């Protein structure tokens, strides 16, 4: 009762390739373990027969044991050798088709695996006809084309701009900006976890007003961390940092009363740090300038030292107002001043005129253009006295700095966390404020694949919408899982479909969803095909290629052929091989109004539609999803809105009226 | 209609005259640039839309203006400004929708909306003394939370040049009414928000009180009293408010309040002064 | 003649927004003179009889002497007013499609006509239904649409690789890689421009080996003049700088013998500044460090003083030794180091061990964990002297340093020009070298539009295809302006689309091109649609509403509606606007194979097709232009290629037979 | 064919004996990756494809084997790698592609191109006998540079990993010889090149010479004389140009020089010697 499977391995510098296959049955699997443990876990998992491994595999402790050991030559891995001989077999140019185009440290192995096959065999092998990697986290994934339709945290077009991140994140510090992020791009399948999160928002949902302004006196802590790693962070980090220790006593006072167990957790990992605190009070100034080779940054009365040779520096000021005065009455030169110059040092200026009545005393230093400088032993002994003691203060500030460091690391640890709890108060409070403000509800999960959806929304468009966003329901299962979308062009199709990608993610991140109420079954992957063909049919294949009865489909009017028949043929047979053996969650788009037969023929199908309704010369669109299909094609009403003359509408509608009095 | 407030005042009455539980706003500009009220209550026909703007015409209509007292409203609005007018009623129908000349469908749920681009269209003098931008819109915000003080039970949600202002949500059937009262007044005047209720009969006294001893004047800026839902201002009920701060402790500021009451309609009385003077003392002590 | 026409005007802080219009024929049109000097001969120009300005218009002496002048309130001039006003009248919601979105200065002028004209008529004006901007730039065109979509400097994803500038741009410096930048988003159509070029490139073919080696010792010359105009150049600028100073003989010497006029010219404008070059190499070490806090950037001998500090600082080497050898060798004592330390200053180190037995003399300065430092009066003399010398040798060369900016900013002009020379060389030499290397030939210009191209190909393509890249003839002139392409998806349609755009701005920047024999005709406009249905309507509206006979426009399989027959219809109705009307040079390509009935109904008009052949188990596209029309629909071809199971394909297939065989 | 580079030999004298005036050629990682020649001369027909690599199958061809001289050095390339042939002849005809075992059409200019992937697939050593990618190819450049200057007439262009290397164009009828010399040579050779043309009846002597007072180590790596267009070295022509050199000036060092022997066919005659002596000792004086 043990499957007699054949493995091929190999390893460069960043971690290990790995390939399984059953001859007898025609599966052929790949994938990357990153670490030693997921390795080994992995060759227990799979239990290979047999194991093809290269001759520069270093750890060789991993495949010592295992049984039907043999060492392959370099040559064999080759990447681009494995690309080409893929392709010959698949009759394909590309791999790209099959979801393992970015996974090159598997493909080397399976391109070695192959060659041996062959030889083994000598026998063609047409019951092998494709290949899918063995993705690692469970927890889930979206492609590249979904992270950049939906706009999440950047548009199309390449920028930041009115994204879902742009109307939710109204974060108040960077690093909760940046975190943020990251939970967008990595929502999670935990059902646990996900249950912190919604207690959590249901929690604070009042206190949102009392914490957000505190939260915004931090500043960016997790960046500052990074500079102290290298010992390159500058006095004003350390302004804003202070600043931030002085929040925390506030802080956790307000957080005391909020009953949740996650709240109470990251009140703790949050801390005070009330020794360092006072460290810093009493350290430096108040307010600190940007650099350090400037000076005035650390205060009197910390350091004897640093106060003494101040104080031959400060007794500078006194010094030269006394001389000035002194020597100005002596003489009787009004125009007399003491200033200072940095190539020639402190002096005596006297004007040209009153030159040739200056005191005998006075050594001349600088000659100028319209006055004579002059010193004397008492101000040049005074000078050399105050540019040692100010280099010897400054240069002792620089030490003292660099000292500080030493002490600090210490704490490194428990600082790194206390600024990674930081971070996620900010992303969930202002995700408790969005709730609230934005009028969300709480949502539920449930055992198989489904959603059902009351007056739902999508969250950006309702906002930066100047009209009434009409809601709309949804009801999907394993009984209804395909939707046949018919209608006119900017009837909501796409809204409709892209409202609930992203209600989905929300729901994935534990957050409250824009609806009435919510319930949602798990998804093990999402996938996307949106128009702008070569680029469309490669694509498409892939979702079917790698899609089960968990997967999330959104089709954006797919099936453009070379001419009119083809294109529909394809999205035809294409939607049955997602409905009769994937059985998908699956949204079809089009406009080829023939599809809308299906639902009587095929189980689990229903024709919907968003209805739009045509007087004269204009068309009002109800954005309200219904049972059934479309009226008509309303493309002739489309192109009058974006600005076409009227000869060519004209011509258009004449021409119409014969094709659909044709039958 | 002088400023932008008292045509809010007129809409925004007409509204809730329907039966409205949400009402939206959507503001630009001191209300200059846009105006946006919603209502989600009962909406208006197709028939009652086109003949509300526009009077020997009323000869074929046959008495549908009985039905639009709102009605009578919007003609004063309209003939002064490029009034956008949408609509649609409870009963399986199409949303409609007047214009500047020309009448068409359109889609909008079950209410009425209207859009307003800077009323005064043909005036050079009239719109050149429409006064501030930031000063007409702190009148809106007074007048917005007066009525809103008025009445717990309806959402109103106001925003301002793209920026989001404000949020009373409403209370349903015997509710926490505490989350109201702060988002109106801030968080000032909740924390010293003492309660009184009082009645003897017919006078029935509902409301809020700020405690004496921690007032201060930012917070001595909210005094409103209502007879009946209508915001009224008498100098004897002041009076009755005032002595009974007096009496207490020595200090004699101003105080912080908002109070209702509530009796059967007769155009004005003493016991009226004594009712609201005992009810408030006996809250202090 | 001459026309009775009414205008309206207004100005912000940036410049001029103006609108003319005549009401008898319903011309409506649009500008935004930039300059003064422009304003007053658009008026000039335009000669209208009545004038609306602002109340808020300064500079009067534009407008006081123009007849039919009137006085207009400011609330008129509104640009969201205009913007609503002008939509409610030619029914649309946005004005993206009459191409004058992006002008608004020119809107609000408009703004204000359109509601004085209402008053002044009371009748309505279907008439106008239309608006158009006036155009300073008359030489040169690019929509948004065309400078994405041909991947110039940008791939459309937002990244630099693989562009047209990618495989051009083998320039030497970052100046002249920035100077090609603008250049070709500037094309320019003046022919005497282009012909600069053209015999530049010519007479600079044979030279390209000798001159590039020395344009790269240039550095980034541009950027340096930026941070001199600031105060704020530093010492490596100046060393590239002076290197590239001693280059220009070697350049001066190898350009004269190139027999051209613009060349000589160039070669003058380049100069050597002999006078700069040797400042530079004896008042600067050869090799200098990042900044100037370090010192050790000034050259001894320049300055007399500076070398006199260096002494009493350089007198510190030969110091220090001796007086650790006479005291290692006096006490015995091997551990003996003479060290420095920034806060402490100069010691004497001797360890833990021999501590007890050090000299009565020594005074103790520091205490360390393995060691006790020592002080003695020898040493604390000459530290003070060193340091304060060290520190003046310092400060006077900070300050020599500042001065050496007061006496080069004099020639700040001519430098800046010289600079902008060599740029302009950089771009033109990198260009003789390519149309060399990539065998292109050199073009001539007409009269009418048309384009007749003797074995064309795709400039970048062509070069990183790793196949042969068939070149293909182009036959267009006013007789034959319009060409229904036909053919198989991968075909080649948008690659031969594409490579005629991209060889047209080849030679409107002057540039040899990739054909065998190239003639040209004046362009005026150059318009894009390609595939990403909003999107699609409203932008082939706008190409509509400006084309003229001069403009080239690429139309990539328009014409999908909201159902099959409507995309067609107006597909068909629309060639014959641009045909009839418009007679500007067109490609249209499509899948639609009805329109192919055209060449012979409509004159100007021709069939070519990109031609595939089908037999056994594949496909292959010869990739040649041919005349006729496509022989099949290739979309259940194209989905194989892809990579799409058998499954689905054989489906797809029967189907196919099934709808044909219908009828 | 122990090295890449006398693989190129074979299939680049293949290429010029169909009458080839563009050979264009792209190689990838020392010529172990890819190697790409293609002619633009005279291809093969898709009948002379599938068989010139494929033994008692040629029962039924009838000689057509005959035609393929090339084919004959396919056939032991071919067995050992990836041969990847494509190719169309000058007639009206459609361009044809073999494999690997599935053989079927394609789309070419007139002549003929050839891919070949990473070889040795069952030898231990024969595999473990590669040098360096960077020294293969720079015996690469030497072969080329050698057949190069054996024919003018022929446009070379060079390519490695992507990025061209060398750009040799074509010779038309008596054409400019001094820009295809230094492309081939470079800067140093050029400028220091004197020409020699020499001829007493049937034997004539053709090329280029450097000057020996200002030669270098460097410009003495280039020697080399053909006979008839094929390059040869033997030790008496050496003496020849060796003994002029040191007979000119005291400094015997080595020469620099590229030199084309025309004579009737026969195996090499000591009139030879001595016109090669006084040929390049002429040119010097
Ligand atoms: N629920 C809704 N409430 C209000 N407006 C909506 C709603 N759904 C869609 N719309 C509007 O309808 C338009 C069309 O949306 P979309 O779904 O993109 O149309 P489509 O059929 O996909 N064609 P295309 O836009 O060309 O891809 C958008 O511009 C929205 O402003
Ligand atoms: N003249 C040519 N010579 C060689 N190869 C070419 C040529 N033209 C096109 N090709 C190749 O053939 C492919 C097809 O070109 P393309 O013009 O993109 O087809 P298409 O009609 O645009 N299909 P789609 O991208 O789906 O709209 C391209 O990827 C090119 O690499």
């Amino acid at each position: 009762r043990q499957d007699n499977l054949l493995a091929a391995i190999w390893q460069d510098s960043k971690g290990f390739g790995y390939a399984t296959l059953d001859i007898s049955s025609g599966r052929f699997r790949l994938s990357e373990p990153a670490d030693r443990e997921t390795m080994a876990a992995e060759l227990q998992r799979t239990n290979p027969a047999e194991l093809l491994y290269a001759e520069d595999f270093a750890e060789m402790s991993l495949i010592e044991g295992r049984r039907g050991l043999r060492r392959r030559p370099l040559w064999e891995f080759e990447i681009d050798t494995a690309r080409q001989q893929l392709n010959l077999q698949f009759g394909t140019r590309d791999l790209v088709g099959f979801g393992v185009e970015n996974a090159p440290r598997g493909l080397s192995a399976a391109g070695a695996l192959l060659q041996y096959a062959k030889c083994t065999q000598r026998t063609t092998l047409p019951h092998i006809r494709s290949i899918t990697m063995e993705r690692e986290q469970d927890s889930i994934i979206m492609d590249a084309a979904t992270r950049r339709n939906l706009e999440i945290t950047q548009n199309l077009a390449g920028g930041a701009e009115n994204t879902l991140a742009s109307v939710l994140d109204s974060t108040v510090t960077p690093m909760g900006s940046r975190m943020l992020k990251r939970w967008l791009h990595m929502p999670v399948r935990d059902t646990r976890v996900l249950l912190e999160r919604q207690q959590t928002i249901g929690a604070l949902q009042d206190f949102t007003a009392g914490l957000q302004p505190v939260l915004r006196q931090v500043g960016d802590l997790e960046r500052i961390l990074a500079r102290l790693a290298l010992r390159t962070a500058r006095p004003r980090d350390l302004a804003r940092m202070r600043h931030a220790f002085q929040q925390l006593p506030e802080l956790r006072a307000q957080l005391e009363t909020v009953d949740s167990a996650p709240v109470q957790a990251l009140r703790e990992k949050m801390g005070e740090f009330a020794e360092l605190r006072d460290l810093l009070e009493r350290a430096i100034i108040d307010t600190p300038p940007v650099l350090v080779r400037d000076g005035g940054v650390i205060a009197s009365g910390y350091n004897e030292e640093l106060d003494e040779w101040r104080a031959l520096a400060d007794g500078a000021t006194d010094y030269l107002e006394r001389l000035e005065v002194r020597e100005r009455e002596r003489t009787g030169l009004d125009t007399l001043k003491v200033g200072f110059n940095a190539v020639h040092g402190y002096y005596i200026q006297i004007s040209r005129g009153q030159s040739h009545l200056a005191p005998i005393n006075y050594m001349r230093r600088q000659t100028l253009k319209n006055a004579e400088r002059y010193i004397i032993p008492e101000l040049k002994e005074y000078e050399d006295k105050v540019l040692t003691s100010k280099g010897k203060a400054l240069a002792l500030e620089k030490q003292l700095y660099e000292e500080l460091f030493d002490l600090l690391l210490p704490h490194l640890e428990a600082l790194q966390q206390s600024a990674s709890a930081l971070a996620e108060l900010d992303v969930l409070v202002n995700l408790a404020e969005r709730a609230y403000t934005l009028n969300y509800t709480s949502p539920t999960f449930i055992d198989k694949p489904g959603i059902r959806i009351t007056e739902g929304r999508h969250p950006v468009v309702e906002q930066v919408l100047n009209e009434p966003f009409i809601a709309n329901p949804l009801n999907l299962s394993p009984q209804r899982r395909m939707l046949i979308i018919t209608g006119p062009n900017m009837g909501g199709k796409s809204t409709y479909m892209r409202q609930t990608a992203l209600i989905a993610l929300m729901a994935y991140i534990g957050s409250y969803v824009p609806a009435q109420k919510v319930e949602i079954g798990p998804i093990d992957r999402i996938f996307t095909r949106v128009g702008a063909f070569m680029v469309e049919m490669t694509e498409t294949a892939n979702i079917l290629h790698n899609a089960t009865e968990y997967s999330l489909v959104l089709m954006d009017e797919i099936g453009r052929g070379t001419s009119t028949y083809d294109g529909l043929s394809l999205a035809w047979a294409v939607a049955e091989n997602l409905a009769n053996k994937i059985k998908a969650l699956t949204l079809f788009a089009t406009h080829y109004f023939e599809l809308t037969q299906l639902p009587e023929k095929m189980e689990g199908v229903a024709n919907v539609h968003l209805d739009a309704l045509e007087h004269g010369d204009t068309i009002a669109f109800m954005h309200s999803v219904q049972d059934g299909a479309a009226s008509k094609s309303y493309g002739l009403a489309v192109a009058a809105l974006a600005g076409v003359p009227k000869e060519v509408i004209k011509r258009a509608r004449q021409k119409l009226r014969e094709l659909e009095s044709i039958s | 209609v002088e400023r932008p407030a008292s045509v809010v005042k007129e809409l925004v009455e007409n509204s809730l005259d329907a039966g409205a539980t949400r009402i939206d706003i959507d503001i630009e500009r001191g209300g200059a640039k846009l105006i946006r009220i919603r209502d989600n209550g009962s909406g208006i026909k197709k028939d009652e839309l086109a003949l509300a703007l526009a009077i020997a015409s009323l000869d074929d209509l046959e008495a549908i203006i009985s039905l639009g007292f709102r009605g009578e409203a919007l003609a004063s609005i309209s003939s002064v400004s490029r009034l956008t007018l949408t609509s649609r009623t409870a009963e399986q129908q199409e949303a409609w929708q007047a214009y500047a000349v020309t009448v068409k469908p359109a889609a909008h749920p079950v209410g009425t909306t209207l859009e307003v681009l800077d009323l005064f269209y043909n005036t050079p003098a009239r719109r050149k003394f429409l006064r501030t931008e930031k000063t007409e819109f702190n009148h809106i915000d007074e007048i917005i939370r007066r009525i809103a003080l008025a009445r717990f039970d309806v959402t109103i949600n106001l925003s301002h040049n793209g920026k989001i202002v404000r949020q009373y949500r409403a209370v349903p059937e015997g509710g926490q009414k505490e989350r109201r009262l702060g988002a109106i007044l801030g968080t000032a005047f909740l924390e010293q928000a003492l309660a009184i209720e009082w009645q003897h009969g017919d006078l029935t006294l509902r409301g809020w009180v700020a405690d004496p001893n921690h007032t201060t004047p930012a917070l001595a800026e909210i005094q409103y009293f209502y007879v009946n839902g209508r915001m009224m201002r008498d100098r004897l009920i002041n009076h009755a408010i005032r002595q009974a701060y007096e009496d207490k402790l020595g200090a004699d500021q101003q105080p912080a309040f908002v109070l209702y009451l509530e009796i059967d309609p007769h155009q004005v009385s003493r016991l009226v002064h004594d009712f609201i003077y005992q009810g408030v003392l006996s809250v202090l002590q």
